[PDB]
């Protein structure tokens, strides 16, 4: 029933039993300089950044290299262009990047206070500029959506200059094959910061790679740990009563060191692009006044695919929504992209065969019971569907119900639909791919020539 | 066709309050 085959893993083998000397616990961060557009667009840079032994990479002065006008993301330019659209804020205690104090101010702790409120771009800008003039608690404007193509056209046009594997949208990007918007992953988000502004510890949604560019005049400090160590970090989180996947925590650095976990630490200056590889655990704090922009990409490597599917199934264990619908994505990739890496091919094809199976079984049981199944085929720009009750992805065979209005329907998985009416009375059952549609797509998906 | 409803998916930092 798993969409993964353990025999196919490509994770690098790492000991952790081998005790590491001090210098291996503070490894250096790969720091690259690009002399030319030619160097930026080489497949060699793609290979370097996605290498599974390379959790995080900083590409120094990339902005200058490709003639990106980062001034289009200054607080001034952004205010001039903004509407009054509401944006979200986090309120936090201002403290040094390697500290997180308890309420007493006498010890370090893992949980990190970061509360939500709302403002506008223009009103956060006044706070940011007034902080800079000096005229302890701070506010961080976070996850500001630059998704409106018309309003943000000049900003977004500048990002088309990036290498393709870094771009928001690309045929080699798994997130460009969702067919719907996932704000902040396949659209750009903006981060407006004062010193002390923190993004606390996480892996990306569904372990996807991340791209982050520092605009504003100040620096950010980054901390990162290889995917290999995430279960140990997750256990400190349990120990200290804060949820790993959805909570707000800041590691105690000496805990990780005591645990034999190497920690990358480095500074991202204005114009530096940070590439976060698949599954890397990281946290970030502004040192000065700055803005950052970031989004996710899903490059076509077997390591990315594996880690996204593993986290998809772990989310399901933990009752957490995967905001990347990996089944839908997997079929779409197979339909439109040639795959020449044998490892990645094997995994996608295994996934599709489990999905084709699951569908066949449950179609069989519905016809056995006389349940009408109607075809509602896919149409351009249609989203992928999730169950209203348990938030699992629901691919192809949909269990829908009506009357809010009599013309809109909610989607459920089979399990949740049967809990609500074990005979499925009042449940309309749809299928978006005929059985032979899936059979033919699967047969059409063959390893391309390298 | 039937209009099938979806929750919008959005990255958002964690929040404690
Ligand atoms: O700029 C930030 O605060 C970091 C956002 C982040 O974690 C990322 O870019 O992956
Ligand atoms: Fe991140
Ligand atoms: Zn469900």
């Amino acid at each position: 029933e798993s969409y993964l085959s353990p025999a196919q893993s490509v994770k690098p083998k790492i000991n952790t039993e081998e005790k590491l000397p001090r210098e291996k616990l503070n490894p250096p961060t790969p720091s690259i300089y690009l002399e030319s557009k030619r160097d930026a667009f080489s497949p060699v840079l793609l290979q370097f950044c996605t290498d599974p032994r390379n959790p995080i990479t900083v590409i120094r002065g990339l902005a200058g290299s490709l003639r990106l006008n980062l001034g289009l993301f200054s607080t001034k330019t952004l205010v001039e262009a903004s509407g009054e659209h509401t944006v979200e804020v986090r309120t936090q205690v201002q403290q040094p990047s390697d500290e997180n104090w308890d309420l007493t101010g006498t010890r370090q702790i893992w949980p990190c206070e970061s509360s939500r409120s709302h403002t506008t771009i223009a009103k956060y800008a006044q706070y940011q500029a007034s902080s800079f003039q000096e005229s302890h608690i701070i506010k961080f404007g976070t996850n500001i959506d630059l998704s409106d193509a018309k309003r943000w056209k000049p900003q977004l046009q500048e990002l088309l200059k990036l290498p393709a594997f870094m771009r928001v949208t690309s045929t080699g990007n798994m997130l460009s094959h969702v067919g719907h918007t996932i704000l902040g992953m396949n659209t750009v988000q903006l981060y407006m910061k004062v010193p002390g502004s923190r993004t606390p510890g996480h892996q990306e949604n569904n372990n996807f790679c991340s791209v982050n560019i520092n605009i504003g005049p100040g620096d950010c400090e980054w901390f990162a740990v290889h995917e290999h160590y995430w279960e140990t970090i997750s256990a400190f989180c349990d120990r200290h009563g804060v949820d790993y996947l959805t909570g707000s925590w800041w590691p105690i650095l000496d805990d990780l060191y005591a645990s034999n976990i190497p920690v990358y630490r480095f500074v991202q200056r204005p114009g530096d692009l940070v590439w976060i590889n698949a599954g890397t655990v990281h946290w970030v704090q502004a040192t000065g006044w700055c803005n950052n922009i970031a989004w996710n990409v899903g490059p076509l490597t077997a390591y990315q695919y594996q880690l996204a599917l593993e986290r998809y199934e772990w989310n399901e264990v933990k009752n957490v929504k995967s905001i990347v619908p990996m089944i839908h994505v997997s079929w779409n990739v197979a339909r439109t992209v040639k795959i020449s890496d044998p490892d990645l091919f094997k995994m996608i094809k295994f996934c599709l065969l489990q999905s084709m199976k699951h569908c066949q079984v449950q179609r069989e049981s519905l016809v056995r019971a006389g349940k009408k199944i109607a075809y509602q085929g896919r149409v351009k720009d249609e989203p992928a569907y999730y169950c209203n009750e348990c938030d699992v992805e629901v691919f192809n065979i949909l269990f829908v119900t009506s009357e809010g209005s009599r013309n809109t329907y909610l989607v459920h998985c089979e399990g949740c639909a049967r809990r609500r009416s074990a005979g499925l009375q009042g449940v309309v059952v749809l299928e978006q791919y005929r059985t032979e549609e899936l059979a033919q797509a699967y047969d059409a998906f063959t390893l391309a020539p390298a | 066709r039937k209009q099938l409803m979806t929750k919008a998916a959005r990255k958002s930092a964690p929040a404690t309050g």
